[PDB]
């Protein structure tokens, strides 16, 4: 989970 | 109604940089810089005005009694077991963190296992990942401090809930995976970086390793498991296979659903993991994604979106593993997503599918994929599920828009499987019979139908009086389905207002087709298809602009941001969440380059002419008619956000504040707040969060002019  | 004065923002006007033939003037790159005297003392002017503005009408205090009031129920997450035991997260109602407990069976009394809420004054330190060991007699756990993406890994022994004395740091963006010997933990590390690393740096994140702790010793002693020095964006997370005999590779490079999957037989190490470990390369593009189900033996279940872009299950055997020889276990769907998968009891498999952005949950046979079960839900969201290959059982959660939502429990060694209420909670205040929920369909720009769900008190007429909250992400393949939200129905029942949640293009509600319509050159599709959302609102009366609200955050705070310099008519209030404002910058600070895959990147001449159109930090200006003005807009931001380095907000408030606000018909205020100890917002206490909504509605109230409504 590192999308913004 | 604009009682201060915007403050001094130097402006630096020598700051030009040259994009491929485009000079581009940024007078604020100086807020780049957190640590600065200069960007410390810009932020504290603004919250010096932002603060007594949002706090002036007693509306802020009524919305936060209302919320504090209504928002103080009991959270239960699933139950899960782990070995011999039983755990389950519960907040009693307004814990900052929830609480971590155990038993020791279904039926026996329950302790605390974990409470975060000891390790700081104002529930700062959470929770973010854990794993216990195969046996569930060892328990890993990862904390963040501040909301920070940073994590220190800690761990336990399960019996007595003991403290042991492995540390782990630099873990960021990690796998969390114990090989079934107990011996040690896959996880994931970041090489040592000049500077801090405590989430207020923008330094970018490269190199990311895979390591593995051996239980019982120092990190320095660690084993280096996979590296890709030649390709610093790569990521690789590891899993264990639910036989413990392979360790699963997925590497990724950006936020595209792909992956890369190698594999390692842990039991062809020659002498147990000790250095680089023997991966087969399966699959070693990125051209689909391939996420792990269950296996028996050699043969392998994915859910895959690989010719699929709703997703499908495919069977790869390891030992024939060239794609023509794949099974398809269960075909895709023509137009329903294939979410998530799980394998339980052995032999079953457990589907979840988006169906016009709504869950549906199944039974499936795993040797031929047959439907056996249909889990009976209402219109809303799957939001929690349990239940490993070894388990006879399943819990899984249900939430909606207008009820908390119940855990069913189902025992699957049962002839007929028949889910039972586990646990439920009521609001009291809010009656869910009071409200409707409607989705309907509405034309974008190009035609394209796009779903919009809307939520208001039963019986009003659409005469255009209502204020409005319409809520969007576009991105990311992420599908907004819908949640129960207290501090939205407050909105609903104490401001009178309408919500709205518009399922535009770019998101994930149709499959990897309705993502790529909102990404890359067709990004502004995303932006069209949120304002044709508020279009149709005003046409079918729900409301007008003047008394229209959106919101959105991160990707969502581009999009609002974007449709306010775009069509500044059509909105009364703007609140942007932790937003990504320089899009010709995004990819230089912390994990930004991973975004590139929805956006494209600055470096690329074709990517920058589809940007600068679009980018809110570089798309400010005066509207051209005297009649109308910016809406009036609130940006939150935290200092610790290191998903959105802050500096985002910064730039683009200073920027709102000198070409909008110095203009004489602008009356609508333009302000940003920035929180402290807080961050991108995972993990945040209890108590910021109502700060938070408490601040946004007594932002729309002002700017609106709405009446509390007892």
């Amino acid at each position: 989970g590192f999308e913004p | 109604m604009l009682s201060f004065q915007y403050p001094d923002v130097y402006r630096d006007e020598t700051a030009i940089q040259d994009y491929h033939g485009h000079k581009v003037c940024d007078p604020y790159a100086w807020l780049e810089d957190p640590d600065s005297e200069q960007t410390k003392a810009f932020v504290e002017a603004q919250n010096k005005i932002t603060v007594p503005f949002l706090e002036q009408c007693p509306i802020r205090g009524l919305y936060k009694e209302r919320m504090t009031e209504l928002y103080d129920y009991p959270k239960y997450s699933c139950h899960f077991k782990k070995g011999k035991r039983y755990f389950y997260f519960y907040n009693t109602g307004l814990q900052n963190q929830r609480v971590l407990y155990v038993q020791d069976s279904l039926e026996g009394e329950a302790r605390v296992f974990l409470d975060p809420n000891i390790l700081s004054d104002d529930g700062t330190v959470a929770l973010r990942g854990y794993a216990f060991s195969e046996d569930g007699e060892y328990f890993a756990y990862g904390l963040s401090a501040s909301g920070s993406d940073w994590v220190t890994i800690k761990f336990m022994k399960v019996d007595g809930a003991k403290e042991l004395p492995d540390v782990l740091e630099r873990v960021k963006f990690s796998c969390m995976a114990w090989t079934h010997d107990g011996k040690g933990m896959f996880y994931n590390a970041y090489p040592q970086q000049d500077g801090k690393s405590d989430g207020t740096e923008t330094s970018t994140n490269l190199h990311q390793k895979l390591y593995y702790h051996v239980l019982g010793t120092d990190q320095s002693e660690d084993i280096l498991c996979a590296e890709f020095p030649d390709e610093p964006k790569w990521m690789g997370g590891a899993e264990l296979s639910d036989d413990g005999r392979y360790v699963l590779l997925s590497i990724r490079e950006g936020c595209d659903p792909v992956n890369r999957l190698w594999y390692c037989d842990l039991q062809q190490e020659s002498n147990g993991i000790t250095g680089i470990l023997k991966w087969v390369k399966l699959i070693d593009n990125f051209e689909g994604e391939y996420d792990y189900v269950t296996n028996e033996g050699t043969v392998f279940t994915f859910k895959t979106n690989r010719h699929s872009p709703n997703y499908r299950l495919i069977n790869i055997d390891f030992t024939d593993p060239e794609e023509s020889k794949w099974k398809v276990l269960v075909p895709e769907h023509e137009k329903d997503v294939l979410e998530w998968v799980a394998c339980v009891r052995s032999n079953f498999l457990v589907l979840c599918y988006l169906h016009d952005v709504k869950n549906t949950l199944q039974l499936h046979d795993l040797a031929t994929g047959a439907l056996l079960k249909i889990f009976p839900l209402e219109v809303g969201s799957v939001v929690g599920y349990s239940g490993q290959k070894k388990d006879t059982e399943i819990f899984y959660q249900f939430t909606s828009f207008l009820s908390p939502g119940i855990i069913y429990h189902c025992d699957l060694t049962k002839e007929e499987l028949e889910p039972r209420v586990f646990r439920e909670v009521t609001v009291k205040g809010i009656d869910a019979s009071d409200y409707q929920t409607v989705q309907i369909f509405y034309p974008s720009k190009d035609g394209t139908k796009i779903p919009m769900f809307i939520v208001h008190k039963k019986g009003i007429k659409l005469d255009g009086s209502h204020p409005a909250f319409l809520y969007g992400y576009g991105g990311f393949n992420i599908s907004i389905t819908p949640n129960y939200s207290v501090s939205r129905l407050i909105f609903v029942r104490h401001m009178g207002g309408v919500l709205a949640v518009a399922n535009i293009r770019g998101g994930g509600e149709y499959g990897e087709t309705w993502h790529k319509g909102g990404i890359l050159a067709n990004k502004q599709n995303c932006f069209d298809d949120f304002q044709c959302a508020a279009e149709y609102l005003i046409k079918e009366g729900y409301t007008s602009p003047k008394r229209l609200t959106i919101n959105g955050g991160a990707n969502g705070g581009l999009l609002v941001a974007t449709c306010a310099n775009q069509r500044p008519d059509l909105f009364g209030c703007v609140i942007a969440q932790v937003g990504v404002m320089d899009m010709l910058k995004f990819h230089k600070y912390t994990i930004g380059h991973a975004w590139t895959t929805d956006y494209g990147c600055s470096d690329s001449k074709q990517h920058f002419e589809w940007l600068i159109k679009y980018s809110p930090l570089h798309n400010v200006k005066l509207p051209e008619a005297d009649d109308i003005q910016y809406p009036s807009m609130l940006l939150l931001t935290a200092d610790h956000d290191d998903r959105v380095v802050p500096l985002h907000s910064l730039k683009f408030i200073a920027t709102l504040q000198y070409i909008v606000g110095r203009s004489r018909k602008q009356n609508n205020p333009l302000l940003i707040h920035v929180d402290t100890k807080a961050g991108h917002g995972a993990g945040k206490p209890t108590a910021k969060v109502i700060e938070e909504v408490s601040d946004m509605f007594a932002f729309i109230a002002r700017c609106l002019n709405i009446d509390w409504i007892p």
